[PDB]
């Protein structure tokens, strides 16, 4: 029996955070991973589309590069760029090893499994501690009608583009994972087709901002089919014959693509983890139930990231690692926080806060303003615009809401927006704010002016 | 500080903001501050 | 007949806003423009620099590409570059004048002059109005012993790159104007020395990220001297024989270019303007004297932008637009906003708030926070991390002093610094913000718990 202070199942980001900041917090930790130290994001996740995005961004814009005198004829190597994904991933998961070592954290090596609630079993040895931070995050979700294969992929399959390129894609899902792999096949060559079930993409975020970016993706190419769903195939001479049909089902239609990928959601790894050994409460989709200081059913015990709850996010993962790290550490920390999300695709969508729907729920007296790229000196720079920023607000107390941005680097201005929200600004806040001209950041200010009919870019 | 909207409010309302004492968590100054001030 | 409640002198970033915002409120504008409308940032300045930055990252980036794959042999022609930089410019100020009709201004073509306190005259002609906003900007700073002509250039100039690139190309200024112009001929082919006075590039602002930025520029071959003036030259067959001596002076040096840029600074249009006939006070460097609400010494007669006071920058002479139209028609604005200031080279520099330095000097307990975008999972994925972020806050309060960032997209990711100093953030605030994952905006995230001694992808 090896006992430590902490004990961390995972090392993704929410893991290996929790893991880092119990330990400069004085604790004697032990971190647990059963497979590659980093996680998903960094192996399979947000790291290698993050790069594999970024190189089809490359190679797309030199087309509008033609049009200011950049003569190119561009040839991707597929095994290359696979190459330098690979490597990216190498040096960031090689990263956070040196970091866990670096702060004094013992890694283990194994498929841990509870077998009380302080006690963990791992490769047939026993390991105790006084606090426990479940991290064993998610996988991909399969559906039904769809059973991974040879031809119907899952995420980390998708990314091994240098695997050869299908010539016709079917992409099930309008989420994050979706849209992004679909416009990474849609740049390498290949037809893309993209189904969602809900009447818009992105059925989370803003309806308006979403549509955006579904006509600037089917502007390239990509058809986008919503309130749809994939009910099965059939596997034929001359490729497979998807069967979709309406969301709420009816006339069947038939698509015909090379491969498949699904990407509906994802699954919280916490079958056969021994919870039912340990008396944690999970529930009916297998998340572990978990309060604002990320304590399970049972004292000491925490659970963070995709294995905890959604949204399924990487910096969501992080702040709950610290959360329940300090907690374990004897502070007083609570999760409660904006969490916005990003889609990396070209243009970006990003989102925080609440939508214009939600805050009328909320009771809200809901406002807007909007601003296009169109009207953006810094868009025309960097080759022509293509986008827009809209600011939820109450028309009553002036306080900000939501943002929802589509347009490039959306994801890098949002953060703006996030901080804005936690710091209780008005929309007056921000259209005072004095944004650096000309940058991509003003549409926010001006949006926010928008707000108040007194944008001056654009006629209110 | 006080935020761009207190400080834009605080000038139309006739107040000063430097011979106010925030209620706000920190001491921040807050719209009822400036507009309790006011009259 | 026609009569004006406003006058306003100029339709650059300042003038325009100023036209736009009073015309909003209520006021009949009279938009007075003696040359091209836009002013300089978007005729020759901010637009067609960033334009030209833009271009040359566009084909500087492939050099990284190969290693991922993205295989050619570019060609850049600078005549068609130069066409489109010139579209890009064309069409927003074609879009400034479309938003002055569109509010109802008047764009009167002529050099005013005033000839009394209310009064101003152009092409013979009088016009007279209760409030008049001077915004003339400024010009190229001449430099002692290098009057402008064929072989000394300034920035206009410079940005006809289709008109001949010299093989050999001294900078002298080492401000924004100077770094990215160099940067630029650099991208372009020319061998590229700069020289700045300063012991430091950006004088004005932090010299630690400062320093980064000139070390990256060195990396790409531009010789950069600091604590190095230039004192003269002298035509000669085979090109300029300028020299070079040591700032405080002695050792006396000599290079051969072809070509001179002077970045030096600007200076103020502000005589033969009529101010003296106005009784308008002036300072000693030129600039019109004018109080937080951007009054001049003449009741009903406010000053904006670069003729107003330095720093001469766009956003900042956008904002004084819109607080001089809002006194005009009766409000009370004052300008007391935090102004971020950039440079597009790449890696790009942004900074908002106080140095070390200066927040020494105003009786702060100085502490700072760091963090190297070589930790960055986002920065590598975008095929190189090469940075960092520098928080400046007080030890005792907590709060945020100043941010200093070098890095790609410096620029965007200074806004949130702007709104973070307006709205009175800690550092504590800044680090609690949930910021998406993977980003480059992460990183004044961690530079703030850094600040904290606990960043978690770096070693405290
Ligand atoms: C293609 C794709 C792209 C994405 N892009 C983004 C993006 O851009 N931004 C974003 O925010 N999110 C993105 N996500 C989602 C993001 O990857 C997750 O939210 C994040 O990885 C969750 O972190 P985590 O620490 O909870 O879990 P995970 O990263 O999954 O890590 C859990 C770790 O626990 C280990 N483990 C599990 N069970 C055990 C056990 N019993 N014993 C020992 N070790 C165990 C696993 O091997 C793993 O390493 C993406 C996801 C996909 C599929
Ligand atoms: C190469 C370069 C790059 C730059 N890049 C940036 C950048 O990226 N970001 C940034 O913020 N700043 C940048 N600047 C500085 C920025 O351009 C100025 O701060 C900004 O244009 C100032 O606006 P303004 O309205 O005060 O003056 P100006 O834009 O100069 O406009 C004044 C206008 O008044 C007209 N005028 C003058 N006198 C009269 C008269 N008597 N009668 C009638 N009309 C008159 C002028 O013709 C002009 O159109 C750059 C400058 C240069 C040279």
């Amino acid at each position: 029996m090896k006992t430590y202070d902490l004990i961390v199942i995972g090392t993704g980001p929410g893991g290996y955070h929790a893991a880092i900041r119990a330990a400069q917090l004085g604790l004697k930790v032990l971190a647990v991973e059963a497979g590659e130290v980093g996680g998903v994001c960094l192996n399979v996740g947000c790291i290698p589309t993050k790069a594999l995005l970024h190189a089809a961004e490359t190679l797309h814009h030199l087309k509008v590069a033609e049009g200011f005198g950049l003569k190119a004829k561009p040839e991707l190597d597929l095994k290359k760029l696979g190459g330098w994904r690979d490597q990216v991933v190498k040096k960031l998961t090689g990263g956070v090893g040196t970091l866990l070592k670096g702060n004094g954290v013992e890694l283990l090596r194994g498929f841990a499994r509870l077998v009380g609630p302080k006690e963990v079993e791992v490769g047939g040895e026993r390991y105790g501690a006084k606090s426990l931070i479940l991290a064993t995050g998610s996988e991909p979700l399969e559906l039904k009608g769809f059973p991974f294969g040879e031809d119907v992929w899952d995420s980390t399959r998708a990314l091994k583009v240098e695997e050869g390129l299908p010539k016709r894609l079917l992409v099930i899902g309008g989420g994050a994972v979706g849209l992004e792999l679909g416009q990474v096949y849609r740049r390498l060559g290949a037809e893309v087709t993209l189904i969602e079930y809900m009447p818009e993409i992105l059925p989370q975020g803003d309806p308006e901002t979403a549509a955006l970016l579904r006509r600037a993706l089917e502007k390239e190419g990509i058809r986008v089919r919503t309130k749809t769903k994939a009910v099965g195939y059939e596997k034929k001479k001359d490729g497979l014959h998807v069967r979709l049909e309406p969301a709420e089902g009816g006339e069947g239609e038939e698509v015909v693509v090379d491969k498949v990928l699904v990407a509906v959601g994802r699954k919280p790894r916490t079958e056969g983890l021994g919870l039912e050994k340990a008396g944690v409460k999970v529930d009916e989709r297998g998340f572990i139930r978990v309060n604002a200081r990320m304590e399970t059913s049972v004292p000491g015990v925490y659970a963070i990231g995709d294995a905890a709850r959604p949204p399924l996010l990487a910096h969501k993962a992080m702040r709950e690692g610290l959360i329940a790290a300090e907690n374990a550490a004897g502070k007083d920390s609570a999760f409660d926080y904006q969490v916005p999300s990003v889609v990396y695709t070209s243009p970006e969508w990003a989102g925080v806060g609440l939508t214009e729907e939600e805050a009328k729920r909320a009771g809200y007296k809901v406002k807007v303003g909007k601003f296009p790229l169109a009207a953006s000196g810094r868009a025309l720079t960097l080759g022509g615009a293509e986008g827009m920023v809209k600011v939820v607000g109450d028309e009553e107390t002036d306080l900000l809401l939501g943002v929802f941005i589509v347009g490039p680097q959306a994801g890098e201005l949002i953060a703006e927006a996030a901080l804005a929200l936690e710091m209780g600004a008005t929309l007056t806040d921000l259209a005072l704010t004095v944004h650096p001209h000309p940058t991509l950041s003003e549409s926010l200010m001006e949006a926010a002016e928008a707000f108040h009919k007194q944008a001056i870019h654009i006629l209110n | 500080p006080a935020a761009p909207s207190i400080r834009r409010l605080a000038r139309e309302l006739g107040v000063d903001l430097t011979r106010l004492r925030g209620t706000g968590l920190a001491g921040r100054i807050t719209e009822e501050d400036v507009r309790r001030a006011a009259g």
